[PDB]
């Protein structure tokens, strides 16, 4: 359902 | 110190769809 | 939120969303209250009955938002936290009394059309506006019905009689919430439910012309159930912890 946010944030 | 002022509406003196609704309840 | 309509596109600029890392999920809502403090209900972050217990990495901030799911490129930041601080008093073992926490980001938001600061109530405006009758408006983007929307929800309810809200429940009501809705009588409905928790309860000044938070979305029963109401963490009330909090730290 969510969209991916960049993988800076996932950081 | 700007708080609540709303960049879009408020600040350029326009109000939204249903915010009489709650100013005509007060 | 049932029985609410879309928001539109620069509404409530202050609405943040809880998101958690991994699963990658609605957690709740939140507000922004300066560039740097976010302020929820603490039982989004903490409620041991269901294993719940949040930390600082757990968690990201979504501001400047309107679609649930979509990530709005240029038009929302991300942000993570430095600090959480949970009442030392919030009580979740009985009744959600002091249902409250703030959130430090680890670097300032920077403000624009979609991303505005809500103010906190000083003594007087809290006097003039919580009052039976007043209606103040609720925002999130969680479930429709007790499926979930697009897009953020509004909804405007009136606050409620203390007697009348003691009356629709079995836990002991206090002084630090107060509870908002439509009687089963006046044919008009509303209600946050599951995903609303930690939104902003707002009223707007007919003094200033401001909007303040005067509620924390916090309990209920059943979401939008007729002679049932919802319960918000009264902010005001739990102010002198929040100036505390964010003049200490
Ligand atoms: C954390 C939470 C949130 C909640 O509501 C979540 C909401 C907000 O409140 N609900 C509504 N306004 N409809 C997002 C929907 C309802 C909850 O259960 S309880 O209230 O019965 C409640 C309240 C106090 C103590 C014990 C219990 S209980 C009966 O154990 O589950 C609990």
């Amino acid at each position: 359902d969510f969209e991916e946010i960049p993988e800076e944030y996932l950081q | 110190a700007d708080c609540g002022l709303r960049p879009l509406f408020e600040k350029k003196s326009l109000e939204d769809k249903t915010e009489r609704e709650l100013l005509e309840s007060y | 939120i049932v029985e609410g309509s879309d928001a539109e596109i620069g509404m409530s600029p202050w609405q943040v969303m809880l998101f958690r890392k991994s699963p990658q999920e609605l957690l709740c809502g939140a507000s922004l209250i300066s560039d740097r403090w976010v302020l929820t209900a603490a039982h989004c972050l903490l409620y041991p009955p269901w294993d719940k217990n949040f930390t600082e990495n757990d968690l990201l901030v979504r501001i400047g938002k309107h679609s649930r799911t979509r990530y709005e490129r240029n038009i929302e930041k991300i942000s993570m936290l430095e600090k959480i601080y949970i009442h030392p008093r919030y009580n979740w073992r009985e009744n959600l009394d002091r249902d409250i926490a703030l959130m430090k980001l680890k670097k300032p938001v920077a403000f624009s059309d979609y991303i505005h600061p809500v103010c906190l109530p000083d003594r007087e405006t809290a006097a003039s506006l919580l009052q039976a009758g007043y209606k103040g408006r609720v925002t999130g983007w969680g479930n429709l019905k007790e499926g979930q929307p697009s897009v953020l929800q509004v909804v405007n309810l009136p606050i409620v009689e203390r007697p009348v809200c003691k009356d629709s429940t079995r836990i002991r009501i206090t002084d630090n919430m107060f509870c908002a809705g439509y009687k089963p009588d006046e044919g008009k409905r509303g209600d946050a439910c599951e995903g609303d928790s930690g939104g902003p309860f707002v009223m707007k000044s007919p003094f200033n012309n401001r909007w303040y938070q005067m509620g924390i979305v916090s309990w209920g029963e059943g979401c939008d159930r007729d002679g049932k109401y919802g319960f918000y963490t009264h902010v005001f009330r739990l102010k002198k912890w929040i100036q505390k909090v964010i003049d200490q730290f």
